[PDB]
């Protein structure tokens, strides 16, 4: 109807009281009433550069003004004084009817025209530059250019990815100066571990940022069904983090205080971690070089801390069924046991056989990923050059073996237990060798075995025999010993 | 043929132009 | 990158140079087997490029560019039969088969070659001894 | 079949993401409220259900709402429901061909009732001014079928027409509650909402012990009583909404698919409680006219008898809501002849709805047939005889359970009908089931 | 830039910095023009010439003949010479199905012989390309995991035996193979 | 009177959400509904004085 003002300023006080409170009060409420252990979160900062330490580094009170505020218009309103109805409004008159009733209008019309479509436009544009993976548009156009002219009689190595990382449309928009070939030069003094001098502010955010970048050309290589440049991009993503080059004995290469002068000039048969922990304790000092008791004591709980995988039982499954048949969906089920390259190896008859097989309950075979991931996430990674932290990450992707071509987008786990890795079962040396597992400590039951689960995302075919996989389960933080497996299915019917 | 941001500025140019109309009838008494 | 603009080249080098007359139809077998490749290429490519264009991840533009690339490569492989019955009267059917032998033979050819390279690759990427006759010495 | 050559907005190729389809669900909001606030220019009988129930306001440029494109979608239901249109799923150009006459018939219906509602309405007889007056809801009507056409098609999280109605009764109630208007009669000003009103007794008023009671009944304006009981039903159904029957299923033609087919409480939800609303909004039309133009006749009086306005002594009384705790126990038999009656509408239209939309259990069965999908532990003949004895119990006790909602609502003097309340649980409720079983953040 | 020659009639790249894709197409355009120079009737068939296949044959049948005399050095470069005549003195228009299987019994031949000499890693190569090229038998598999294990490379020895036993389970020397190399792989480890 | 009986088995019989799920359920239902309200709310205040000052 015909409205009337607050024109005494008697009713919009109480109004904007009832605004604030509203506002501040579940704040004030929300306020007032607000597993896997890592051995390398405390070890990190003790070896990774200053230089990497600033970079890290570098690159409420609502509730208060609320309360103050309704303190002053409390006190404002207790300083106050105060047939037919007679409708009326609780904004104030000035608003609305003084010397600024353009001033209002005017606002409002500009929020209306240039706020709202400029902004939207803006936040659509970003948003539709990006892909789903989460890289820019440039980016996955140069990778599927690149994958498509791709002769296949070159072979991949760690320097051609880089060369095509460097293409990166997501570097020049960091550092609208540099040129690929600088990215690349960049790359390069990372992996060899050359300092770059004055650019290093720029090498550690284009290392920072090549995580996506690698995992982007993983998924891109796999969609396009080819082997060879999954490899590399795992080896090189491999490469990037532990900042060591691809050599034959690099596993070795990766720990942190090793002078590569002295070892590959002493040393030519040490290629593992394994072969390393045969050797005792102070000759695995004086091979390495390093012969620094207080300091050896941290590489040997780095490098017997990384996980090394083992199966235990790899096979088909379907769910609700007990056998593959023709034209059905069955996932890939594996059992692999995360051991420390330091422990000697366990017999599977040992394994209780209760721990291998499946509950056939509906609870369980409606979704047979929710005992999956229930496990817990990876403990963070020994990176001492990456500039930021990182969670470890195991890539699981399957190929077939008819022809070698991927079938499948790399499936990327993130859930596992150490807790075979942990300080408190160290008994269980590969030195020792008095056969352990007959040992008064050693239980079988202790040692936790973790599960892995990868649909497989395509039926089985509509014919009748065994038809061959490959599954490949590198890691993709340190260099440890992965899973290279075959495995049949045997359709049946 | 059309996409959502053509709708969108379809839509907020009416209502400018809607707005704009107003405005110039009402200051056009306040001026003549 | 491609070899289209090279056959012009040479032709426009032909007309000033008096260049063979030989090479020129040289030049259209080649030109003629990349656009063979190309079109094989693409045409194994679209299935999977389409598959990762819905399962979006390759952009929208993207999908567009390669549409209009299945085209121009048709037309390009029109203009160059053209050309060929342009160039020789009556020269088309064999043209084609003719194409269609040598773009797989350079292939296989460019595959052997890359061998020479691929051999000391692994060697610098294995830390091989190796002496003379490709023996080892570990 | 024609030629059609019309502007029309193109679906992605991709699915749309959470965010972007949230933001664009949000922004075509926002577009469509503000459509509905900024009055004509031109300007110089209201019907406040029509206009509550199908998101229209007088005065503005969104007056004609929502209810030019429902006309359009019922009448082409029905027309499909007759089996008169014959569409066969085996083309889709028969598809796209009933897809563009929707929008045909629509945009004619549109100028139809803009036509006579402009000749007939109370705005004025007296060229160039009609014709931009006609133009502005013109454009205005294009523009709201095209936003709707928008959130359809993908962008957003589903229809449009269902959103804005939320949206609407979402707004009536945080207007009921939150009103900044007052009403100055003898006593002073009041707010004419439920919190400010009440804040504003307790800080100026200085008599707690009185303000509190004073504020908490409030017999002319809402009060803390009636948002408190309107939160209450809004969390019991909620509650209520997670009720559901998972029988275990498997596949046959292609082994080891394992899945629930989920059988809610809440089996075709909006459908009883709004086909009862416009039967009883039509009966209570019908007398209403018939006793205004008829003074007095034997059936008019029995049918039913307006007076102080309100329905009394008669069938037409025996149908109308109770107001309060006070009607109810002023005459006992009308309370239970009228809970009996909004009940076995419930029911028997939930019965009706289940029958006739394509969901009877002989239809499911047949879709099972069809997906090849069988019951756990039971047989193939069987899965139609295990049906019978779980859908129409299910939709009957849920058509039950809306009604005693609906009613329950409307005695305890809630802040809106129940119906609307409802209506709006189950529109947010279906985005939100959505989201997840699609997964989004 | 480019220059053409008067008496040769092979296009040369008068360029100093030129890219790879351009000398490849340079230099196969040389070789077309080449044979265009040889092949005389100008509506070739893609039918194989024939003193070029006999040429070829002597030449295999010269580097086989020194096996017998139990001389093993020689054959090898008579082989070699043999496949790189073959591989240059053949024009490109000749028929795809009927050089592919010549080239594949001859490489073969050649695969045998410079792994009985003793060269590995040449070895190695030829029978990457000859898996590639689109030739997959459990008689190349066997021989590509010796040489693997001969050259020191364990985890793609253990790869390539798995890779063929998925294709003959059955036989008698890929388990062979597969055993020796978990045990060296055993040894590499632990 | 056998009507509630069978209600009564059929609610028996079918799955009552539990605490867990409840709270999401009732988190995400309530944001969305007061995102709603506060909009429609903002709306209806704020073209009160502007159709006053312009209109």
């Amino acid at each position: 109807t015909n409205y009337e003002y607050d024109e005494a300023s008697e009713t919009w006080p109480s109004f904007i009281l009832t605004g604030l409170l509203m506002v501040v009060g579940p704040m004030t409420l929300l306020q007032i009433y607000q597993f896997n252990e890592e051995v390398f979160k405390n070890l990190n900062e003790e070896y990774t550069s200053d230089e990497i330490k600033q970079f890290r580094r570098k690159f409420n009170i609502i509730i208060i003004v609320g309360w103050i505020l309704v303190a002053i218009l409390l006190q404002r309103i207790n300083s106050n004084d105060a047939q037919s109805t007679s409708h009326g409004i609780a904004l104030p008159r000035f608003l609305v009817d003084g010397s600024a009733s353009p001033l209002l209008v005017v606002c409002y019309v500009a929020l209306l025209g240039l706020i709202l479509p400029y902004f939207v436009s803006r936040w659509w544009a970003r948003t539709q530059s990006y892909t789903k993976k989460g890289i820019h548009n440039v980016t996955a156009s140069n990778f599927v250019s690149n994958l498509v002219n791709y002769k296949p009689s070159e072979i991949v190595t760690t320097d051609l990815i880089l060369h095509w990382l460097s293409f990166a449309h997501e570097f020049k928009q960091f550092f609208p100066d540099l040129q690929p070939t600088d990215f690349e030069k960049l790359l390069q003094d990372h992996i060899n571990r050359r300092d770059s001098g004055k650019l290093n502010n720029a090498k550690f955010r284009i290392v920072a940022k090549c995580h996506s970048l690698l995992h982007g050309l993983l998924d891109i290589a796999c969609g396009f069904r080819n082997l060879d440049i999954a490899l590399g991009a795992i080896n090189t993503f491999k490469c990037i983090v532990q900042a060591v080059p691809l050599t034959p004995n690099c596993q070795i290469l990766q720990l942190p205080n090793v002078d590569k002068e002295h070892f590959i000039t002493k040393t030519g048969d040490i290629h593992t971690l394994g072969k390393l922990f045969t050797l005792e304790d102070a000759k695995i000092g004086e091979v390495l070089g390093i012969k620094d008791q207080a300091k050896l004591n941290e590489t040997l709980r780095v490098a017997s801390h990384i996980p090394n995988l083992k199966i235990i039982k790899a096979d088909f499954l379907v769910p609700g069924e007990n056998q593959v048949t023709p034209s059905s969906t069955p996932y890939i089920s594996l059992k692999v046991l995360v051991r420390s390259a330091k422990q000697p190896l366990i017999p599977t008859s040992l394994i209780p056989e209760e721990n291998l097989t499946e509950p056939q309950d509906f609870e369980s075979q409606r979704d047979p990923f929710a005992m999956m991931s229930k496990q817990p996430l990876v403990p963070y990674s020994f990176a001492p050059f990456f500039p930021t932290k990182r969670r470890g990450s195991w890539c699981c992707l399957v190929s077939s073996q008819k022809d070698g071509k991927i079938l499948q987008t790399p499936i990327i786990i993130e859930k596992l237990s150490y807790k075979n890795l942990n300080d408190d079962k160290d008994f269980f040396d590969k030195r020792i060798k008095m056969d352990l597992t007959k040992h008064e400590k050693f239980d079988i039951n202790d040692w936790e075995i973790g599960t892995i689960k990868i649909p497989l995302g395509q039926p089985a075919p509509e014919t009748v025999g065994d038809f061959f996989f490959r599954v490949i389960v590198k890691s993709t933080d340190y260099f440890t010993t992965d899973l290279d497996i075959t495995m049949n299915m045997k359709v049946r019917d | 043929r059309v996409d959502p941001l053509v709708v969108l500025f379809l839509a907020v140019g009416f209502i400018f132009s809607v707005v704009a109309l107003h405005v110039i009838s009402k200051v056009a008494g306040k001026l003549f | 990158n491609d070899a289209h603009d090279l056959y012009f080249q040479i032709k426009e080098m032909s007309e000033n140079e008096k260049i063979h007359e030989k090479v020129l139809k040289a030049a259209l077998l080649n030109r003629g087997a990349e656009s063979v490749r190309r079109s094989l290429k693409l045409k194994e490519l679209a299935p999977q490029i389409n598959l990762l264009y819905k399962n979006g991840s390759i952009g929208e533009d993207y999908w567009k560019r390669f549409e209009t690339e299945v085209k121009l490569i048709e037309l390009e492989f029109k203009d160059t039969l053209q050309e060929a019955e342009r160039l020789q009267p009556g020269w088309v059917q064999l043209f084609v088969m003719v194409c269609k032998e040598i773009c797989f033979n350079q292939a296989l050819s460019r595959r052997y070659q890359s061998i020479l390279k691929r051999k000391e690759v692994c060697i610098k990427e294995w830390e091989l001894k190796i002496n003379n006759d490709g023996r080892l010495v570990n | 079949p024609f030629e059609s050559f019309l502007p029309e907005v193109i679906a992605p190729e991709r699915k749309v993401p959470y965010n972007q389809k949230l933001i664009w669900t949000g922004v075509s909001l926002l577009i469509f409220l503000i459509l509905g606030q900024i009055p004509l220019y031109g300007i110089v009988d209201p019907l406040y259900w029509l206009r509550a129930m199908l998101a229209s306001n007088r005065g503005t440029l969104l007056e004609l709402g929502v209810s030019p494109i429902i006309t359009s979608s019922l009448i082409f239901q029905f027309l499909q429901g007759t089996q008169l249109l014959q569409i066969r799923p085996e083309s889709k150009q028969d598809r796209e061909l009933f897809q563009i006459a929707q929008k045909v018939c629509a945009i004619i219906l549109i100028l139809g009732q803009a036509l006579v509602v402009v000749m007939t309405g109370n705005y004025g007889a007296p060229l160039p001014i009609c014709l931009l007056l006609i133009f502005q809801l013109m454009f205005a009507s294009l523009i709201v079928m095209l936003l709707d056409e928008l959130l359809s098609k993908g962008y957003g999280l589903g229809s449009g027409i269902s959103l804005f109605i939320a949206t609407n009764i979402a707004e009536q109630i945080f207007w009921r509650a939150f009103a900044p208007t007052t009403v100055n009669s003898g006593r002073g000003k009041e707010f004419e909402g439920a919190v400010i009103a009440f804040f504003h007794l307790l800080a100026v008023r200085k008599d707690k012990k009185r303000a509190l009671v004073e504020a908490f009944y409030r017999t002319n304006l809402p009060n803390m009583f009636q948002v408190l009981m309107t939160v209450a039903i809004f969390l019991f159904v909620l509650y209520l909404q997670g009720f559901r029957y998972e029988l275990p299923i498997r596949s046959t033609k292609v082994r080891g698919q394992i899945g629930i087919y989920p059988i809610k409480l809440f089996y075709t939800s909006n459908t009883p409680i709004i086909l009862q609303s416009a039967l009883t909004s039509n009966i209570f039309l019908i007398s209403q006219i018939l006793f205004q133009k008829y003074p007095t006749n034997p059936l008019i009086r029995l049918i039913g008898v307006w007076g102080i306005q309100m329905a009394l002594s008669g069938l037409a009384y025996y149908i109308q809501p109770l107001m309060s705790l006070s009607e109810a126990l002023l005459d006992p038999i009308k309370t239970i002849v009228y809970i009996t009656f909004v009940l076995g509408s419930c029911a028997v239209f939930s019965k009706t709805w289940i029958e006739i939309s394509g969901t009877s259990p002989r239809d499911i069965a047949k879709q099972f047939k069809d997906q090849g999908m069988v019951i756990n532990g039971k047989r193939e003949t069987s899965i139609y005889r295990e049906l019978k004895k779980i859908i129409p119990t299910a939709a009957a006790f849920g058509g039950a359970t809306i009604g005693a909602l609906s009613v329950g609502s409307d005695l305890l003097g809630t802040l809106g009908s129940g119906a609307s309340i409802l209506l709006a649980t189950t529109t947010i409720y279906g985005y939100y089931e959505a989201a997840a079983k699609e997964g989004g953040f | 830039t480019l220059e053409y020659n008067a008496n040769s009639k092979l296009i040369t790249a008068s360029d100093a910095v030129v890219a790879l894709s351009t000398e490849t197409n340079i230099d196969q355009i040389n070789v077309l023009t080449t044979s265009l120079i040889g092949e005389t009737n100008p509506n070739f068939t893609p039918q194989p010439n024939e003193a070029l296949s006999k040429m070829i044959k002597g030449l295999f049948e010269s580097g086989m003949k020194n096996l017998q005399q139990k001389k093993l050095n020689e054959a090898l470069k008579n082989v070699s010479l043999a496949i790189e005549m073959a591989q240059r003195k053949r024009a490109p228009w000749e028929a795809f199905a009927i050089q592919l299987p010549e080239l594949h019994f001859m490489l073969r031949s050649k695969i045998d012989l410079c792994l009985i000499l003793g060269k590995h890693l040449e070895a190695l190569q030829d029978l990457d390309f000859l898996l590639g090229t689109g030739l997959i038998q459990p008689d190349v598999f066997v021989r590509k995991a010796d040489c693997l294990l001969k050259l020191r490379q364990w985890e793609e020895a253990r790869a390539t035996c798995e890779r063929g036993l998925a294709l003959a389970p059955e036989d008698m020397k890929l388990r062979a193979l597969l055993i020796e190399t978990a045990r060296n792989l055993a040894e590499y480890n632990g | 009177v056998e009507f509630v009986r069978e209600g009564t088995q059929f609610l028996a019989k079918c799955k009552k959400p539990d605490l867990k799920e409840y709270t999401k359920i009732v988190k995400a239902v309530g944001i969305g509904f007061i995102a709603v309200g506060i909009i429609g709310y903002a709306i209806k205040l704020i073209h009160i004085p502007i159709r006053y000052v312009i209109v």
